[PDB]
């Protein structure tokens, strides 16, 4: 299979292995960016956060500003990928990250 | 006596394989899919061709003591095999192209009569390309060769026309349809997050397309060299390149070997179907 290693106040999630293509990425506890660049957020988020994707290096980023105590949780990165042109689309999770304030 | 032994071995292997495939396919009748019907018709054509191998095994040792109707039938079957294979493969490729690209299903929501009548149409259109073989191909008896080999009688002027017809139609037209359909399938399949609207149907469609493309590749690889040799013969007859005996004694053995490959494909098909399609053996035994 393939791996998904996260980072530590900027979140960077990377993927490596035998991947034919990456399709979707995002963060969970809320923010998901597709392969074409379209970004989606929750209905309760009025542009507080921002998500950017770097398809060349297969990395997804999450920018967080004006942090609040209610955001103290554990965040996991998710990705969708296909290991071959004739194979099935399947998704994998990451280990997770801990935010300590 | 190597050739009779080889012909008998191929006859046995092809008969067993194609009989097993046809029996397991007809076991679950009235529930086949379009690809299943097309593959069944390919199996029927292959077993119908390989059913003539003992005649050539006898001809390899003793002369052609069979008459003339058998000769006409054998030649017609040899031509019909590679006509029907190409045309049915083109039909299945067009079906796959439509399903992948336009998200339209002709043989699924429509009656099974829709694919039954196109199979009948391709069978008739293949018979109407081998009618000239029925008109010709009598059993001869030449001097310096005390034998009754099978050959052609019609004038050399008509040989070029028939060869051009066979080559042009049954090689170029299916090849163009193949190239267009498969280029579009690859373009619309290498960049799409999810075909159809779910995931199980997506992977099923990918698997079926893989099986179809491997079958098409096997058929093309087995049958292309004979058409190249016929093309070389056509060009050397017109005058593009010389008719030197050193260029004829070579195309003779080339024709022999390429026809042998075309015969071997008829027994190569079912084991390829079983090995790649592991699920086929699961429902077989
Ligand atoms: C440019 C297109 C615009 C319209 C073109 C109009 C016609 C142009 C004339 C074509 C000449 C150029 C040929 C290349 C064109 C690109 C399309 C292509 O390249 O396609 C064509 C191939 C070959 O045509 P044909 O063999 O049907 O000849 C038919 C002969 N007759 C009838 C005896 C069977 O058709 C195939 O199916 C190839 C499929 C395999 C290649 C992709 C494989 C992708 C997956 C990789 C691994 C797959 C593993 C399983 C496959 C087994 C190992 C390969
Ligand atoms: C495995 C079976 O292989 C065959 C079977 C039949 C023929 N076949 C032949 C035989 C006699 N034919 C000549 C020929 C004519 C037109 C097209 N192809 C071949 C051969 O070269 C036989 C042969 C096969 C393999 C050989 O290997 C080698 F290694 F020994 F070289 C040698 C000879 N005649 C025909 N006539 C009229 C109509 C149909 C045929 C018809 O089909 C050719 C192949
Ligand atoms: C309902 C009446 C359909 C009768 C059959 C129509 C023609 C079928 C034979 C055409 C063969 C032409 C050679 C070739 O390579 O064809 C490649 C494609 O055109 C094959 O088309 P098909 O999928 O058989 O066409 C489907 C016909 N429909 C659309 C009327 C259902
Ligand atoms: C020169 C001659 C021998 C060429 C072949 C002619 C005969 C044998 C062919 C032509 C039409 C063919 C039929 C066309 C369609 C079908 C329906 C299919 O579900 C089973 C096979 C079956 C029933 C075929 C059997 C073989 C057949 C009858």
């Amino acid at each position: 299979q393939v791996q998904l290693q996260e980072s530590g106040l900027r979140l960077s999630c990377a993927a490596s292995g035998t991947i034919f293509r990456l399709y979707d990425m995002g963060w969970y506890r809320v923010a998901s960016i597709t392969s074409g660049g379209s970004t989606k957020y929750g209905d309760s988020v009025k542009g507080r956060f921002t998500i950017s994707r770097d398809n060349a290096k297969n990395t997804v980023y999450l920018q967080m500003s004006s942090l609040k105590p209610e955001d103290t949780a554990v965040y996991y990165c998710n990705a969708e990928y296909r290991t071959g042109i004739w194979e099935e689309l399947l998704d994998g999770w990451g280990q997770g990250t801990q935010v300590t304030v | 006596a190597f050739l009779p032994a080889l012909y008998s071995l191929l006859f046995l292997l092809g008969l067993l394989g194609n009989g097993a495939v046809a029996a397991v396919l007809l076991s679950r009748r009235t529930a086949l899919s379009s690809t299943d019907t097309f593959l069944l018709h390919l199996a029927v054509a292959d077993t119908l061709l390989v059913l003539t191998l003992p005649l050539w095994a006898v001809d390899a040792a003793v002369q052609w003591v069979f008459g003339s109707g058998l000769c006409k039938v054998a030649g017609a079957l040899f031509n019909i095999n590679f006509y029907a294979g190409a045309l049915l493969l083109a039909c299945i490729s067009f079906d796959r192209y439509l399903n992948i690209v336009h998200a339209t299903q002709l043989y699924r929501r429509g009656p099974p009569a829709r694919v039954t009548l196109t199979c009948l149409a391709v069978w008739g259109l293949c018979l109407l390309f081998a009618l000239p073989d029925f008109i010709f191909l009598s059993a001869h008896h030449d001097e310096r060769l005390n034998a009754t080999h099978c050959q052609y009688n019609f004038p050399q002027v008509g040989r070029t026309a028939l060869r051009v017809l066979q080559l042009v139609a049954g090689f170029l037209l299916p090849l163009l349809v193949m190239a267009y359909c498969y280029a579009h399938i690859l373009a619309r399949l290498k960049s799409v997050r999810l075909l159809s609207g779910s995931r199980e149907k997506d992977r099923n469609l990918r698997r079926i397309t893989r099986l179809v493309v491997v079958v098409v590749v096997a058929f093309a690889l087995c049958w292309t060299p004979y058409h190249l040799v016929v093309l070389v013969d056509i060009l050397m007859d017109l005058g593009a390149l010389a008719r030197n005996c050193g260029r004829e004694s070579r195309v003779d053995v080339a024709k022999s070997v390429t026809s042998g490959l075309g015969y071997m494909h008829c027994c190569l098909n079912p084991l390829l179907y079983a090995f790649v399609g592991v699920k086929f053996r699961e429902r077989m035994w």
